[PDB]
């Protein structure tokens, strides 16, 4: 098919529309302009990109507030371009006013330096041995991982290791449990995480300083922090992601139903031999005694 | 142990599909092997669970 | 999840690179600039449309007239978008003022006229009872379907009905001989195909005329026109394409080696049947005597 | 028509397999079979000989 | 049959007289055979088209040894290094490979 | 490949476990037996 321009503007929109639809954006004001008509113009720039922003009157009503350069925003849009000219921009529906872009900032400064390879990640032990837990006392990762734990594979030893998973302390004494851990060895797969949260209690887990001790780390670790729907930099680091603490339950403990199915299945068959084992000699004899019987004088 | 005891278990059935054994041994062998299910089962069920900190 | 400026740019990119990739586009250049680097950026328009294209130095060598404004061209386009500004662009690896073109607007007419429609195709004979070949006197596709029919279905009887395939006696030859064949109805199924060929051959199977011939041909027509990659018009219109005109052949050629076969599984189970029936009666005379010999007088 | 009687044949197995023949019945009912399968031989033999002439293995 | 299953097999006169040795018991026999069920009385048997007089079961009882022991577990592997700094290659230096 | 009868046996089990699965079947008891261990065995 050859395409005219025209048909070419059409399909990029459609296509924009439907893959894309409404995001939530943040980032920095520059060149506000407002236009007598009433409607609301500015540009959104972080320190490598930028894209054209637009605000509309019966959207622009609901401001708490007045703009100036170098704000930052949270914006509800939907991105669109204009046809005839071939204008990349996003419609805002939303407006409103530091951790986010620490977040995309780190990340890249590991992924240079190979911290997330798959060379030095190690395979984890099956079945395992003795499985050490790095969370609060009281937090609801903990119950829900031991009582998981207890219904497919009790006679585990667990070893919890203490911290605080919350608060501007909290790194530092996850990576003193990680060392504790490695140092005594008496314990073959880690279990380090905390249940769901809001971004701004999850942010103990992005630090630089626990990346590093995943990494460098010599018994595997695998990682559920938060919902199923959070990703933080020490799931990368880590030597599994496991979406929930459930599911991390689940991944290192056998299933204690299936081996039941197994030893049971075995037994019907070691059963099952004797009958056939019997009848074949009892048939020979059978034969053999019907064989003396008709020689009768 | 389970596993040593499941393998061992699946050696007694081996023996009992090759058909050459002599009556007193194949019931001496099955009394080996039912046996020792009922005992791998039971240690299954009985097990639980221990946890300690620090 | 919440986008910084520049994860939405990239992923936009990534998505409008992965979907659409390349494309040929048509238009009419403007604000043609070529700065010092050596690279040309202009805008192609179309009458109610603009769109944003650079070419680099590479590509633009093996151009062989000089651009000027206000000129017709024909592209092949690779669409992205460049983050830094946020501008939707097009990168271009070819030019050019043609064959193509026509070929493209010729498949438009047939395809409104419902040539393509699948509700005018026929099912194929199966069991095949004999096929006729559209080709050259010692065309590559007649000695194709041969050797495929030598192998697998040595019965099938083939009729030849040379052909023109190439030049501007093709089309008329082609019609005719499709004509030819229905005249004759001797022919279950046809097949049509040069073989391998250059555009020109290909362009020799691309008319209208062969495009009414097929589609009024009452006997099957399976086209064969090239490689797999080699679509014609005659693929279009043929009511099945086959990728080369031996695999025509295999579709046309019965299985006759696994009918050979097939008796031959038969004829086993009968001598089966047979052992088995007189089995069960010698034993049961065999009963009957030896009860004679228990009940002596 | 030459899969008519391949079909036959494994009515005749359908048939002999039912193992309700008599005996007398029954052994024609094989030769029957044995000829028609005899036939097979031949003619699957004779649709490979096909090549030679209707084949047009030619210019 | 083998230490730990049998299968039922038969051969017609259609090839019985041009099998070139006389076979016997427990001798070791290649067959290519086609596999089949008798539905009239659903038993499982063999329908053998050739014989002609080690190794195969060698590797069979080889692999379940070393099954049981494990070595074959993902446990035991190594991902390789992406960036290889240097390959090592053990063949023999006259061959092919 | 050439197969030993142990491992014909073995993929042969696999196929039909992993194809017919689990089907309801009809049809009349015949030549009906039940072994000391308790097992029931008999032909349809």
């Amino acid at each position: 098919a050859i395409f005219t321009v025209s048909r070419l503007n059409q399909t990029v929109r459609l296509l924009l529309e439907h893959e894309m639809g409404q995001v939530w954006i943040s980032g920095e004001i520059s060149n506000f302009t407002q236009p007598a008509s009433g409607h609301w113009y500015f540009t959104l720039k972080d320190d490598t990109a930028q894209v054209r922003c637009a605000m509309f009157r019966n959207s622009n009503r609901r401001v708490t507030f007045r703009p100036q350069h170098g704000q930052q925003v949270l914006v509800r849009a939907n991105i669109t371009l204009y046809e005839p000219r071939g204008d990349y921009q996003i419609i805002v529906e939303s407006m409103q006013p530091l951790l986010q872009q620490k977040y995309e900032q780190l990340k890249a400064k590991l992924q240079a330096e190979g911290l997330f390879d798959q060379q030095y990640k190690k395979p984890l032990p099956s079945p395992a041995h003795c499985v050490g837990v790095i969370t609060s006392k009281t937090g609801a990762a903990l119950h829900d991982i031991l009582h998981v734990l207890k219904r497919r594979d009790p006679s585990l030893p667990v070893i919890i290791y203490p911290a605080a998973v919350q608060g501007d302390d909290a790194p530092g004494q996850i990576v003193r449990a990680i060392e504790l851990a490695n140092q005594r060895n008496e314990c073959d797969v880690l279990i380090v995480g905390r249940g769901g949260g809001s971004l701004e209690d999850l942010w103990s887990f992005n630090d630089e300083r626990v990346a590093r001790a995943i990494f460098t780390s010599r018994i595997p670790v695998v990682s559920a922090v938060g919902a199923e729907t959070d990703v933080t930099i020490a799931d990368f680091v880590a030597d599994l992601r496991a979406p929930t603490p459930s599911a991390a339950a689940e991944v290192v403990s056998r299933n204690q139903q299936e081996l039941l199915r197994q030893v049971q299945s075995t037994r019907q068959r070691l059963e099952m031999a004797m009958d056939y084992y019997l009848a074949n000699r009892t048939r020979r004899f059978t034969q053999i005694h019907h064989r003396l019987q008709q020689q009768h004088p | 142990s389970f596993e040593k005891a499941l393998s061992e278990l699946e050696q007694i059935v081996t023996r009992l599909e090759s058909g050459d054994l002599p009556l007193e041994e194949a019931l001496n062998e099955f009394e080996r092997g039912v046996q020792l299910a009922r005992q791998g089962q039971a240690k299954l069920q009985q097990a639980e669970q221990r946890v300690q900190i620090l």
